[PDB]
C-alpha cells in the first residue's frame, strides 16, 4: 500500500486484477496451492469478449482489469461460441488425432520392470512420525 | 499452393521392367538415377531387407530431391516416408543420437487391426439424472431403429459426449462403442418449437435399418517412435505433437521391440518399414555418423535415403575433408547414386512442366529465351521468370508471356552469377569480410 | 474511473516513417519520386512484382533477395512492400539474430515464424441470446412425473439489452448452468445455441447501488441487440494452431493449471503435428469455409543466419504450405556464418543463393540525398533553409545519407532555443560539431590511441 | 541512510541553461566538458520533446572522463517523470534467455504508460459484523474520525467469512472491484492477547473519512505489461525474474492495445531512455538486431558509451573504431568527451571532497591535483577517503599533505603498480604459467 | 581444535597509531601492506563510503590471503565478510552477474535486536474462548502460567497434534510454536504407546531473552524472490519444482531496500554494509569486471577486496587483451593497489616458529635451521608443510620433539614440486612401458 501511485513498484497493481491479499497469497502459496485457487475462479473476461463486441460496447473492460489484454482478446472463447466448430476443431487436432489412432486404447507394449516407494528418513521421534504424515500423505493436496 | 516438386507425381519407370521414360509423371532425364532409384523403391516395397543407406550424389539442382519426392509419391500414404533436415538433429531438448533414434523409428510402421463395434439408430427417449453439487451422473438412451428398440444405461463420460454433443430425441446418432466417440448424422423428426436457443435444424435422415450393433474392422498405422513415447509415459502423451518427449531409456525401447515382434507373431500387428530421407546428410556431425553406421544394423532399420550437393569436404566436426563430406567408412556402408546435370533439350522439358503446372502460356520464343537462360543462369533461376514474367505479362495484360516479359523478368531479378559479378563491381560499398566499408559518394 | 486525457493526438517519427509505398503506376513503373521514395527505381519496380507475387495465391515458398550496401534502401523496400499488402496480409519480420533462442533449437524459432508468416482467415456465425436477466419462472409440466412432486415443462427467462427485451422460453435443462453460475435476476448473461448453456458476465451495473457494500464489480447491460446472430471473422496464423494444438489453454486439472503458472516455454513442436495441422487446414480450404492467406517471413541481417538455418530452408521452402521469405543482406564476400572453412557473395551458401531472386540495391546519387533531405525535413517536421538543405545534403556525400537525416532533429532543438522557427546554415554548422559522424570520431582515436597512456583509448 | 556516499553522488543534473542549452564551468557537480554536456542537453531536449523514436548517441572517450557522470547528470536532469533504463552490456548475455529478448525487454522497459486514475476505497477499524439468516448483514467501521454502518450483500459476509475479518482489524474495500484486503489489526488491541501469530501485524488507525476518491497517476513500462500477459500470475515475475522468450504475438497484442488506449485517450505513451554503458561488450549479434530494433515507432533514445579505441569487436576476429561494427555506426551519433586540465581536476577533487565531508587543506587539495594530473582523476579521487580516514588516525583536524603522502605511500596508481608487475615478473604468475616461488 | 593455514593469523597487529608491529598478531613483516589494510578497516568500519575496490597483487605465498583474513579478523562477527572466489561464479543455474550481485548483497548485513518470549510447559489446559480464541494453561515444575491466544497461533499450536498433558515450546512474538512431547506423567497411560514422553520442563516456564538477530540484503531477496522452506511444500518434487536461483530483477532489489529504510528509520533495523572478497580475480572474465564497474557505482555497494598474483596476463574471455594483474585497465583505474612483496629469510624463520607453536609442533634450533632452509630455497609452503609429518615420524621415534633427523626424513617421504619435476623430466624421457604419460 506505501508503494501503491506513480513509479512505484506496485503502481500496476490496480490494472492487474489481483488484490492486495491475492497478491500477498499468491506471493506466499506454492505452485500448487495457487492452481487449487485457480480451479475455482470464472474466467469472466473470457465471456466479456461475447458480449461486449460492437463499437458501443467500445470492447468493454472493467478498469481494474485493463493490463489484462491476452484475456480480454483470444480466438479461444468465440470459437466455442461459434455454430461452424471449424477454428474449435483446428484447435483440438492433436487430441483428436492422438484418441483416433487408438493409442488411449492399444495395450501398453512397455512398463518399468522394478517400482518402488519414496526413501524415508528413518528418527527414532514421533515429531518425525507426525512430519511424515504431514508432508509424504499431505492431506491438503490429497 | 504450387511448390517447388509440386509437378513430381510418381518415378516415372514401366513397373514391369523399372525402365525410366525419357518423360512421365513429371520427371524428365536423370534416367540412371530414376533406374537406381526404382530398384531402391522395388526393396523398400518388398520389405524383406532393412537397413540399406543409398546415397543420392550430385551438383546442386539435377533433381536429387526430386526424385526423393518422386519416390515418396509412388510409396503412396501407407508405406512411412520421413523427410529429415540433417539441420533438425541439433535438438536442446535432446542429443542428436536420441534426435537420431526417434527418426529411425518414426520410419517403421506398426499396422494395427481391431474390430470396433458400432450402434446407428434414432434416439427415441435420453433421461439423464445429475448429483446436485456435481459429481455422479446416471442416465438411460433408448435407441431405435426400424428395426429393434432397445434402452442402454449411460455412463458419466457417455452424458459427458451427449451433452456437449446435445443429443436430444429425433437426433439420428451413432457410438463408436470401442473409443466412446459420437456423432449426430441427422434428424427424422422435425426441429421442434416449443423452445428457443435449440440450434441448427440439421439434415433429414431416414431412420436407420436392421440391427444396433454392428461390428466393424478398422486399421490404424502408429510408428515405433508413437508407441515409444505413450510407452515411456504415464500422463502427457501430446508429446507425440508437442515434442515435449526427454531422450528416451533404452529399456523402453528394448521391451517394445519384443512386444512388436510378439504382435507380429499373434497377428496383431503387421510391421511396414518405410524410408528415412535424410537430405543435405552432410550437414550431419562426426558423431552423428558413428551412430547410424551401427543403428542400420538392426533388424528394425528402415532403408535411410541421402542426398549431398558436396565435393571432396570438410566433415563436421572434424578437421579433415572426405568425398560427399561423410567419413570413408560410412560411405563404406553406402551404395551412391549420381544424379547428372541436364542437356537443353531436358531444361525446355522441365521448363514445359514448370510451366503448365503453374499454368503459364508461354509463347514458344519465350520458352527457347527461357532454355537459353536455363543453361546459363540455372533451372531454378529460369524456373523462377516463368512466374516473374506471367506476372509482368499481366500487368500489360497480355494473353500469353512474350519475350519481352522475359527479358523484362531477366532485367529485374539478377541470376546468380550476375550478382556475383554485381558484388565484385560494388567490393568498395559492400560490407567486406574485413568488415571495413566506405559510406561515401 | 480514469482520467481520460482531451489532448491532441499525434505521431512518432521513425527513420521509415515517410516510406508510404513502392511508389508505382498502374503499369508499374516505378514513378522516380513517390510515396516518400527517391530513385532505386528498379528495386521499386522489382518489388512491385514481388507484391503482385505475393497477392497472387500460386506463390508458394519463393525466396527474394535485397543485396546492397548499408544504406542502400533494402529495408525501406520491405516496409513498403509491407503497406503495399496491408494488414490484411501477414508480414512478419526479424532479424537473423533473433533465431539464435536459449529455449528451443534455432531450426523451431526459424519454423516458427515461417508460420507465423502464414495467415488463415475462417468465417463463423456467432448466434447468442444476451442481457440483463429480467426475471426467472418455471412452467409447471402437465404430465408430472410421479414420486417427484415437482415437474417443471420449461423454464422462461427475461433478457433485456439497451436495445429491447425478450421473453425467452428454455429447455429446463438449463437449470444446471444457471444453478452452478448463480446466475440471479439482475446477472447479465448470454445463452449460446450451441450448447443451451449459460454463462454470467456479472451483475448489471444499474444494481450498483443494493448495498452499501458487495463484493463483486457490475458490469454494463450489452448495448446491442437482445438475440446476436452475426458472422465473425478470426485472423488466425497457423503458428496459432500449432501452439493451440501443442499446449491446450483451457485444461482445468491440476498439472494443465500448474503449467498455466509456469512460464510458457516454447517446445520443438513435430512435424507430425505441423503436416496434420496442414491436412484439416486444406479440408477446410476445400469446403471453402477459410482463406489461406500466405504472407512474408522478412528477414533482415540475413547473414546473421548460420548454415544449418539455410540449410533447413531448404526443406522448408519445399513445403507446399510456406509464405514468400525476403532477405536483406549487405555482406560482400564474406565467411558463411557456421562454415567458417566457405566463402560465399552475400554471405549466403550458393547452394541456397540459387533459389532467390535477387534484387540489387545501388548507392545514391548527390541530387536523390538532397531529394530525400527535404522528404526526412517536412517528415520530422523541420523546415530548412535552402543553404541549410544544400549543407545537409554536402555531409550526406561525403559521409553518409544516414548521419544527415540525424543532424535534423539537433539543429532544430539548437534552432527554437535560438528563437528561430526555421533551421539556418549557423545551426548545421553547430549540430555537426557537438554530434560527430564514426569517420571524425576515428580520426581521434587513431590520433590519441596511438599507444598505452593514462589518457589513451583502451585496445 | 541506506544510500551510501557514491562515485556519482554529487552529480545533482546536467547543469545548463535551461533557455540556451549553453553549459557553465561548473553547476549541478559537473565540470567542463562544456561541448558533451551542451550535447547532452540537446539529446535530452529531444528526449523530453518525445516525437523523435530510436536515435542512438554514442559517449566516446578516455576512462574517466565523464562518460558515466554524463549519463547520471542526463538521467537526474530528466527527472523521475521519463522512464530510464540502465543496462550494462554484460547483463544481456543471460542463460534464463536470448541476448535479442534480453535487448527487446530493456527495451520495452524505456517505454512508459502513463494513465491517471479516481477510484473509491473504504479503509477503516472494523468495530463489529453483524449477521443474520432467515443472507444479510451490517459492518460497522471507524476512523479515528468517524463511525458508520454499512449494509453488506450477500456475497460480501461471504468474502468476510473466507478472510477472517474480527472486531479490531483494519480493512480495506476496494468498491471499485469489491474485494476486501485485511490491513492489520489496530494497534489499541495490542493488549487484546498473549500470544500472536506469525502473520499478524499492527498499525495505526485509518484517519479522515471513511471512504476516500483519490486521483492517482499511474506510469507503467511496456514491459510490465508484456511479463503481465506473459502468464496467469506473471506480475511475481516482474520480481523472480522467472520469465521466458516470450512470444512476439503478445507484443504485437499489446502494442495494438496501447495505440487504442493512445487514441482514446486513456494513457499517455511516455518514451525515455535507454542507457547502455560499456556497449563494446556486446557482440555481432547484439548490434545487428539493435538496427531493426531503433527502427520502431516504439523505440525509445539509446545512449551508449565506450571507452575503446580500434579494437575487435566480439563474437568476430576483424577490429573496428569503438569496438563497434561499422554497420552499426553508421546509425550512431558520436560525442567526445575530453581529458580534464589541473584546474578543472582541481574543481572535481573540492566537489568530491564536499559530498564526502572531507576539509582538504589547500596544499592537499594542490598536492592531490598534481597526482590527478600525475596519476589520474579516479586515484587522486580514492585518497581523499584514504587520506581523512588517516588523519583521524592522528585526530587531526584536516586533512594536510602528510596524510595525502601516506596515502600515496600506502596505495599504488595504476602506472606505479604495472611497474611493480614488470619489476617482479618472475616472483608472479607469467601467461604461460611460470613462476619460482624461491628466494 | 583444528589447525588450518591461516588460524595463526589472528589480526593486522597495528600500533595505536596504525602503524605495523614488526611481528604481531602472528604476521612478520608486510608491515606496509598491513599497514594499507589498516585503512581499509577503518573505511569498512565508518561505513560513510559504497563500493570503494581493493587490490591485493603480489606473488603466490606472499600473504595476500593471510591479509584478507585478517581484515576479516579486525571487522569481527559483526560485519559480513563474504569471501567467493572469482571461479566460484560460473554458476548453471544464472547468469554470473546475478552470481555477482547476489555476493554483492551477502557482504550487507542488517541487524535486528528481538525481545524473545519464550512459554515452554506441559499443557495443563486448553480452552476455545469463542466460536477465535484460545486460552491454553501451561505448567512448569515451579508454576503455571494462562494464556490467551489469536486465532492465528492457535491453530499453529492446532496444526501441530498438540493436547493436554503435551510439553510445548511457544515464542510469544514470533508465534513459532514446537511439541517438545508428551509429559511423562503421562507414560503410563498405556503400557505400551507410539509416543515419546519427556519430563515436565523444570525452569521457568516463561523465560525472556534477547537476541541479535542478523540477517543479509540477500536473505530478504530470496525470502521476497519465491516462497520458502514450509511455504513450498511441492517443491520435494524437484525437477521444474525445486528452489532453483533466478535472476532477480533490480525492481525487486530497489522495492527491498525501500522496506528496508522504513526499518532502518522506525529504529527496529541497523544497517551494516560489509566485504565481499574476490579471491584469484584473475578468474574473472572481462563481463564480469565489465559488471563490477557499474556495480560498484550503486549506493549501497560492499567495499570490494580482490587479490591476483598473476604478472602481465591475458584477462579471461578477451584473449586480444594482456594487462597486469590479469585486471583490464579500465577497470584497474578503480582500485586501491596494495603490493605484497616476498619474505626475507630470517622472515620464513619467524613464521616456521610461529606456526610450530600453532601446530603444537615443537623443534630443536637445527631443526628450525632445516626447515627455514626450505623456505628459502624451495617455497616457503613447502616448509610448513614439512612440520605435521616430521611430528609424526618424531611420534613413532618415541621422541617429544621434531629434529633434523624428522625433518630429513619428512624431506625425503614427501618432495616439492621441483624435485619431482626433476623426476619427471628424468623418467619421462620417453613413452616406454615404464614412463609417464605426456
Ligand atoms: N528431372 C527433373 N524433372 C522435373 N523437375 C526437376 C528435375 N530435376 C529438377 N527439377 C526441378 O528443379 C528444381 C530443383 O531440383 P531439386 O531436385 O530441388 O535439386 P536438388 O537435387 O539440388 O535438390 C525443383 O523445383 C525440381 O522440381
Ligand atoms: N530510396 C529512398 N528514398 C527515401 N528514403 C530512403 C531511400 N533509401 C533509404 N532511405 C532512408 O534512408 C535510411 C537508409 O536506408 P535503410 O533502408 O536503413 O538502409 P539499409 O538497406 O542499409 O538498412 C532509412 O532511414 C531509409 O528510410
Ligand atoms: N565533469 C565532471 N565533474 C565532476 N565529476 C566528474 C566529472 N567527470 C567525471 N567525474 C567523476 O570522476 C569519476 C570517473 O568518471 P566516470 O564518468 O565515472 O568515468 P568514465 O569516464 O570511465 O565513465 C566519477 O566519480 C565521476 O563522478
Ligand atoms: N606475513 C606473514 N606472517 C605469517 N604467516 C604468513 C604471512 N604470510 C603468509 N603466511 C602464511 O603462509 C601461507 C601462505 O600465504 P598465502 O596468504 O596463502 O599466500 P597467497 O594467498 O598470497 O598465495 C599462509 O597460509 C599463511 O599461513
Amino acid at each position: 500500500r506505501s508503494s501503491l501511485e506513480g513509479i512505484e513498484n506496485f503502481t500496476w497493481l490496480r490494472f492487474v486484477d489481483t488484490s492486495l491479499q491475492e497478491a500477498y497469497r499468491a506471493s506466499h502459496t506454492d505452485v500448487f496451492a495457487r492452481a487449487v485457487d485457480l480451479a475455482s475462479k470464472q474466467n469472466r473476461l473470457g465471456h466479456m469478449q461475447i458480449v461486449y463486441d460492437e463499437p458501443e460496447d467500445k470492447k468493454w473492460t472493467p478498469v481494474h482489469a485493463l493490463f489484462q489484454i491476452c484475456e480480454r482478446e483470444n480466438p479461444k472463447a468465440v470459437a466455442e461460441i461459434t455454430t461452424e466448430g471449424v477454428l474449435r476443431d483446428l484447435m483440438n487436432i492433436a487430441r483428436v488425432k492422438y484418441r483416433e489412432l487408438g493409442l488411449c486404447r492399444l495395450e501398453k507394449a512397455a512398463r518399468p520392470r522394478a517400482s518402488a516407494p519414496p526413501i524415508e528418513v528413518v528418527c527414532d521421534s514421533r515429531s518425525a512420525v507426525i512430519e511424515r504424515e504431514n508432508i509424504m500423505f499431505h492431506p491438503a493436496m490429497r | 499452393l504450387i511448390a517447388a516438386h509440386s509437378h513430381i507425381r510418381g518415378l516415372g519407370v514401366d513397373a514391369d521392367t523399372l525402365e525410366p521414360r525419357p518423360s512421365s509423371q513429371g520427371l524428365v532425364g536423370q534416367e540412371k538415377a530414376r533406374k537406381a532409384a526404382a530398384v531402391v523403391l522395388e526393396m523398400i516395397k518388398q520389405g524383406k531387407i532393412a537397413g540399406r543407406a543409398v546415397l543420392i550424389a550430385g551438383p546442386p539442382s539435377t533433381g536429387k530431391t526430386a526424385i526423393a519426392m518422386g519416390m515418396a509419391q509412388s510409396l503412396g500414404q501407407d508405406v512411412p516416408f520421413t523427410t529429415l533436415a540433417a539441420s533438425e538433429i541439433f535438438s536442446l531438448e535432446m542429443s542428436k543420437t536420441e534426435a537420431l533414434t526417434q527418426a529411425f523409428r518414426k520410419s517403421i510402421g506398426v499396422r494395427i487391426k481391431e474390430e470396433s463395434e458400432i450402434m446407428e439408430g434414432e434416439v427415441v427417449e435420453i433421461q439423464i439424472d445429475r448429483s446436485v453439487t456435481g459429481g455422479a451422473k446416471q442416465g438411460k438412451l433408448t435407441i431405435k431403429t426400424t428395426d429393434m428398440e432397445a434402452i442402454y444405461d449411460m455412463g458419466s463420460k457417455m452424458i459427458d459426449a451427449m451433452t456437449k454433443e446435445r443429443v436430444m430425441a429425433g437426433d439420428i446418432i451413432s457410438i463408436d462403442k470401442s473409443s466412446g466417440k459420437i456423432t449426430k448424422l441427422g434428424r427424422s423428426y422435425a426441429r421442434s418449437r416449443d423452445y428457443d436457443a435449440m440450434g441448427v435444424d440439421t439434415k433429414f435422415l431416414q431412420c436407420p435399418e436392421g440391427e444396433l450393433q454392428k461390428r466393424k474392422e478398422v486399421v490404424h498405422t502408429v510408428s515405433l517412435h508413437e508407441i515409444d513415447v505413450i510407452n515411456s509415459r504415464t500422463q502427457g502423451f501430446l508429446a507425440l505433437f508437442s515434442g515435449d518427449t526427454g531422450e528416451i531409456r533404452s529399456e523402453i525401447r528394448d521391451q517394445i521391440n519384443t512386444k512388436v515382434a510378439e504382435w507380429k507373431e499373434e497377428g496383431k500387428a503387421e510391421i511396414v518399414p518405410g524410408v528415412l530421407f535424410i537430405d543435405e546428410v552432410h550437414m550431419l556431425d562426426i558423431e552423428c555418423f558413428s551412430y547410424i553406421n551401427r543403428a542400420l544394423e538392426s533388424d528394425l532399420a528402415p532403408i535411410v535415403i541421402m542426398a549431398s550437393n558436396r565435393g571432396v569436404s570438410r566433415i563436421r566436426g572434424t578437421d579433415y575433408k572426405s568425398p560427399h563430406g561423410l567419413p570413408l567408412d560410412f560411405l563404406d556402408r553406402v551404395v551412391i547414386i549420381n544424379t547428372h546435370p541436364y542437356t537443353p533439350d531436358e531444361l525446355r522439358q522441365i521448363l514445359s512442366i514448370r510451366a503448365q503446372e503453374e499454368e503459364v502460356d508461354l509463347t514458344p520464343d519465350a520458352l527457347a529465351l527461357l532454355t537459353k537462360i536455363g543453361q546459363e543462369a540455372g533451372l531454378r533461376y529460369a524456373s523462377n521468370l516463368i512466374t516473374t514474367s506471367q506476372l509482368i505479362a499481366a500487368k500489360r495484360r497480355a494473353k500469353q508471356v512474350g519475350v519481352e516479359d522475359v527479358q523484362r523478368s531477366f532485367k529485374l531479378f539478377y541470376d546468380p552469377a550476375r550478382s556475383v559479378r554485381f558484388v565484385q563491381e560494388s567490393e568498395k560499398r559492400l560490407i567486406g569480410n574485413d568488415g571495413v566499408v566506405d559510406f561515401s559518394y | 474511473i480514469s482520467e481520460v486525457r482531451g489532448n491532441t493526438r499525434d505521431h512518432r517519427t521513425a527513420a521509415h516513417t515517410h516510406i508510404k509505398g513502392l511508389g508505382l503506376n498502374s503499369s508499374g513503373i516505378a514513378e522516380k519520386q513517390a510515396a516518400g521514395f527517391v530513385g532505386q527505381c528498379a528495386a521499386r519496380e522489382a518489388c512491385g512484382v514481388v507484391v503482385d507475387l505475393i497477392k497472387a495465391h500460386k506463390m508458394a515458398g519463393r525466396g527474394v533477395l535485397l543485396a546492397g550496401g548499408p544504406g542502400t534502401g533494402k529495408t525501406a523496400l520491405a516496409l513498403a512492400i509491407s503497406q503495399e499488402l496491408g494488414t490484411k496480409i501477414p508480414f512478419c519480420p526479424i532479424t537473423g539474430s533473433e533465431i539464435y533462442s536459449t529455449e528451443v533449437k534455432k531450426t523451431e524459432v526459424l519454423m516458427e515464424n515461417f508460420r507465423r508468416a502464414i495467415g488463415l482467415r475462417v468465417r463463423e456465425t456467432k448466434d447468442v441470446y444476451e442481457g440483463e436477466v429480467t426475471e426467472m419462472t418455471p412452467e409447471e409440466a402437465e404430465n408430472p412425473l410421479g414420486g417427484y412432486g415437482k415437474t417443471i415443462s420449461t423454464l422462461l427467462i427475461g433478457l433485456k439489452s439497451a436495445r429491447g427485451q425478450k421473453k425467452l422460453r428454455l429447455d429446463p435443462s438449463i437449470y444446471e448452468a444457471i444453478q452452478k453460475e448463480r446466475v440471479q435476476v439482475g446477472d447479465v448473461i448470454y445463452i449460446e445455441t450451441n450448447t443451451g448453456a449459460c454463462k454470467r458476465v456479472g451483475r448489471s451495473d444499474a444494481y450498483a447501488t443494493e448495498f452499501d457494500l458487495e463484493a463483486e464489480e457490475y458490469v454494463p447491460i450489452p448495448k446491442g441487440e437482445v438475440h446476436k446472430k452475426k458472422e465473425i471473422v478470426q485472423d488466425v496464423t497457423l503458428h496459432d494452431l500449432d501452439v493451440a494444438n501443442a499446449r491446450p489453454q483451457g485444461g482445468q486439472d491440476i498439472i494443465s493449471m500448474m503449467g498455466q503458472l509456469m512460464k510458457p516455454k516454447m517446445t520443438e513442436i513435430t512435424d507430425k503435428l505441423r503436416m496434420e495441422i496442414n491436412k484439416v487446414v486444406q479440408k477446410y480450404i476445400n469446403q471453402g469455409v477459410a482463406e489461406l492467406i500466405p504472407g512474408v517471413l522478412f528477414i533482415d541481417e540475413a547473414h546473421m543466419l548460420d548454415i544449418e538455418c539455410f540449410t533447413y530452408l531448404n526443406k522448408a521452402l519445399e513445403s507446399p504450405i510456406a509464405p514468400i521469405v525476403v532477405l536483406a543482406s549487405n555482406r560482400g564476400i564474406a565467411t558463411i556464418r557456421g562454415a567458417d572453412d566457405l566463402k560465399a557473395a552475400h554471405g549466403i551458401p550458393p547452394d541456397f543463393l540459387q533459389r532467390l531472386l535477387i534484387i540489387p540495391t545501388h548507392p545514391y546519387e548527390p541530387d536523390e540525398i538532397r531529394r530525400i533531405v527535404r522528404i526526412r525535413a517536412q517528415t520530422e517536421g523541420v523546415q530548412l533553409t535552402d543553404a541549410a538543405v544544400d549543407r545537409v545534403a554536402e555531409h550526406g556525400v561525403r559521409i553518409s545519407l544516414r548521419y544527415c537525416l540525424q543532424l535534423l532533429a539537433p539543429a532544430s532543438i539548437l534552432a527554437r532555443v535560438n528563437g528561430r522557427t526555421q533551421v539556418d546554415v549557423q545551426d548545421i554548422a553547430e549540430a555537426e560539431e557537438l554530434f560527430l559522424d564514426a569517420r571524425r570520431s576515428a580520426n581521434i582515436l587513431t590520433s590519441t590511441g596511438e599507444s598505452g597512456g593514462l589518457h589513451g583509448f583502451i585496445s
